[PDB]
RNA sequence: GAGGAGACAAGUCGUAACAUGGUAAGUGUACUGGAAAGUGCACUUGGACGAACC
RNA sequence: AAACUCAGUUGACACAAAAUAGACUACGAAAGUGGCUUUAACAUAUCUGAACACACAAUAGCUAAGACCCAAACUGGGAUUAGAUACCCCACUAUGCUUAGCCCUAAACCUCAACAGUUAAUCAACAAAACUGCUCGCCAGAACACUACGAGCCACAGCUUAAAACUCAAA
């Protein structure tokens, strides 16, 4: 349930002091906001210590170092993935409030 | 040893001069080296002549670390002043 | 591009189009019909169906080119893989029958070898965060570590260092330090390795 | 302080994954506010700055709630258009 | 019985144990995420210390500190001191919203330590004393 | 004599206000500072916070 | 950077402030009031009615005596800067707190007076729709001017009331 907005703005016939000063006006847009916009480094922190402890020879760190490549690589694809997925999305919103619009007049 | 640095005009209001030659005498007693550069708003031996009216407020107080010099093309004077050594003053009481 | 969107690149190998028609998964077979009717671009006159191509060798001479002397890239190319030759088939005569067992005499493998060994796992990229560019450490994307590790070794052999001292010799006795796992280049993947670690505390600043 | 030890704010790990326990715990934290009041605490708001973000949060608050409502009310005219061409 | 988030009560007769021991018997391990700095100290269940670790104390200094690498790093030292103290399991208890609050059990638990509760004891007055004014950048 | 205001009127030192004016602005009051002004406490919107979930 | 060699756990411990509730919209004339309990207690069966008196009036501030965790004008130190009498960091005082008096000001604004009534034939713009009756208060170009003078006041760099001259065609 909404809050009520019975007696909160400063209007005449309200004896009480405001409970609410809102800068823009309480009526809906036709339009809601747009989609507002490091990765595996836990791999990367074990492959750097055992090159650290080990003098960066990648011949013995070779299983840290193909967690680390697999796991940019996973990086990479998820990038991908959820590049697609996002291509209910805010265009489409604006369509049905469009046909839809909020009728802050008379008519 | 902290470097203030100043940027004075040939044309410079004898207020406003009074005023940075106050906050020199303030960066002097707190022994930082006061690096002082005048431009032209005039002859070089006017605007040197701003020098030692500065320098005339701090007699036994202020000096030259190093001398006026011309730079940027002769465009502007540049010198720096520094607090008197201890050494520096006692002789200066001497005298 | 005189090529207009229409034009694909060819395929060239033999083996994909002597594949068995009943070996085809559906799709494949959906891929040739539609290259049936699909405009190809002639091929480059740099990659033919000879089965002594090498891609990577071929990109190498292609980095070492200077304005446009394929044939001095090429013959330094092929001269640096004489070299190799020449020097690994030494070193096997001059060794013993134990250790010619190990001793490797393939040059293209010695060179794909070297390339790998020097091939950089982690780089360092300006990410910004609030206004401000840091080095941070970034996994390299595989084309992007196969070029750091020919650029590395070009620039190396290209030196001033090794005055009067042939690039063929030069690139030859590199290559070999690589595949042994030594040499400048390989010096030079360590200190970006530990650069990089030196700047781990910063991986948070990556974003992606 | 008065208070036993280990009761408030505590969650149990269930299997060893220590992330979905502190994810719970966050969760916990934000629904009930106390993360927002610690960030909010760590520099002292004024009263008349508290209250004019109270007062801005309340009309967000009863604007997105109308907004949601508006979009569960028409999200039912989603459908394929039925009169198509004309 | 079922799996429950809530902790064993104090004189409940339960039936969960670790290595043994009984929920009011194991390890506290007290993080303190401060806005530039992690601590932890790992004491017993009758507050005798057992091991400290902060990241100025693992040579971070200044804003390297304030990192949740740095975070991990003072983890794992604890965790690797109250390993060879003869500590397997712990009840995590952390106090402080900055970035090593997550990393520091991340790093306990690297370093073998096994996390059992983890405990939000942040010190939230109840208005009581009165912060120090805000910054205008 | 000196102050205050206004105007005429070109300069000197800053860039305080007008854009989130680059520290939002302002009221009351106190201290401080060539100088516009800075800061503390409370107050105002004659600012905003991007207005479904993220 | 400066600063402190103090820091973590546990236990004892305020003359400071009053998470969540509060997405409630209440109480009071306004200022104000949001921890708990109790006591006392929220004027007027007709409305308006103070520069013409009585009683209040946040914060700041003064006087005297206490408290002092924390915050904090001023001041001191670090840093930044051309400079930085600021913004940023640290320390600390007046001050915020209690008692008894003063002080009597706020963008004290919901910038929308009290009371009664209407929604009908709208209404410069914006803002918080347009009006009717009645009453008091106030206003009559800008700036000079929250000023000078006079007067009153526990106010002595103050507050309230408050002009004129010169100037302009604007504000
Ligand atoms: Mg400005
Ligand atoms: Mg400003
Ligand atoms: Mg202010
Ligand atoms: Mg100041
Ligand atoms: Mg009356
Ligand atoms: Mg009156
Ligand atoms: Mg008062
Ligand atoms: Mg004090
Ligand atoms: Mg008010
Ligand atoms: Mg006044
Ligand atoms: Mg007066
Ligand atoms: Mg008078």
């Amino acid at each position: 349930a909404t809050p009520s907005l019975r007696g909160r703005l400063a209007r005449f016939g309200n004896p009480r002091k405001p409970v609410l000063k809102p800068n823009k006006p309480l009526i809906l847009a036709n339009r809601v906001g747009e989609r507002r916009r490091a990765t595996c480094i836990t791999e990367m922190s074990v492959m750097m210590a055992c090159w650290k402890q080990n003098e960066f020879r990648d011949d013995a760190c070779r299983k840290e170092i193909q967690g680390f490549l697999d796991c940019a690589a996973r990086a990479q694809e998820a990038r991908k993935m959820r590049s697609i997925q996002e291509t209910l999305l805010p265009n489409k919103l604006n369509k049905l409030l469009q046909r839809f619009p909020n009728k802050p007049y008379l008519s | 040893t902290l470097r203030k640095e100043l940027i004075l005009s040939s044309n410079i209001g004898q207020h406003d001069l009074d005023t940075k030659t106050k906050q020199i005498q303030q960066w002097i007693k707190k022994k930082h080296l006061v690096q002082i550069t005048i431009k032209k708003g005039v002859s070089e031996n006017e605007m040197e002549e701003i020098f030692h009216q500065i320098l005339q407020t701090m007699p036994g107080i202020a000096t030259f670390s190093s001398r006026p010099q011309a730079v940027q093309g002769g465009k502007a004077l540049m010198c720096v002043l520094r607090a008197l050594s201890k050494n520096e003053e006692k002789a200066y009481k001497e005298t | 591009s005189r090529y207009s969107p229409e034009f694909k690149d060819p395929l060239i190998d033999k083996e994909y189009y002597r594949k068995p028609v009943e070996e085809l998964t559906e799709e494949e077979k959906y891929v040739r019909e539609l290259k049936k009717t699909q405009l190809i671009k002639a091929a480059p006159a740099g990659k033919t169906s000879s089965v002594f191509e090498d891609p990577v060798i071929s990109k190498f001479t292609n980095m070492m080119m200077i304005g446009g002397n394929k044939v001095l890239a090429r013959s330094l190319m092929i001269q640096t893989l004489e070299a190799v030759k020449r020097k690994q088939f030494e070193k096997y005569h001059a060794a013993s029958a134990e250790e010619q067992a190990t001793i490797e005499r393939n040059p293209y493998t010695i060179f794909h070898q070297a390339l790998k060994n020097c091939e950089p796992m982690i780089g360092l990229v300006p990410i910004l965060k609030g206004g401000r560019f840091y080095q941070v450490p970034v996994p390299l994307p595989d084309r992007r570590r196969r070029f750091l590790a020919m650029k590395w070794m070009i620039t190396e052999c290209r030196d001033k260092k090794h005055q009067r001292t042939l690039m063929p010799e030069k690139l030859s006795h590199k290559l070999l330090e690589a595949f042994h796992n030594q040499g400048p280049v390989i010096k030079r993947k360590h200190d970006l390795h530990k650069m990089a670690e030196a700047n781990r505390a910063l991986a948070h600043y990556r974003w992606w | 302080a008065k208070h036993l030890k280990f009761i408030a704010r505590t969650v149990m790990v269930q299997e060893g994954n220590v992330e979905s326990a502190y994810r719970t715990l966050n969760r916990i934290l934000t629904m009930d506010g106390l993360i927002e009041d610690i960030k909010h605490r760590r520099y002292y708001e004024k009263p008349c700055r508290r209250r004019q973000r109270e007062s801005y949060e309340r009309c967000r608050r009863i604007y997105n709630m109308e907004m949601a409502r508006k979009i569960n009310f028409l999200m039912r005219k989603n459908r394929a258009d039925p009169w198509q061409g004309c | 019985t079922k799996f429950s988030i809530y902790p064993p009560i104090p004189g409940e007769e339960s039936s969960l144990r670790w290595a043994g021991k009984k929920f009011e018997e194991i390890p506290i391990a007290h993080i303190k995420a401060s806005h530039n700095n992690t601590q932890i100290q790992v004491v017993s269940a009758s507050n005798e210390p057992l091991a400290f670790a902060s990241c100025g104390t693992e040579g971070f200094r200044n804003a390297k500190k304030g990192t949740g690498i740095a975070a991990q790093t003072a983890g794992i030292a604890a965790a690797a001191r109250a390993k060879q103290k003869g500590v397997i399991h712990i009840r995590v208890v952390v106090k402080g919203l900055g970035p090593g609050r997550l990393s520091a059990m991340h790093g306990l638990i690297m370093g073998g330590l096994e996390v059992i509760s983890i405990t939000d004891n942040t010190p939230i007055p109840h208005n009581g004393c009165r912060p120090r004014k805000a910054r205008k950048l």
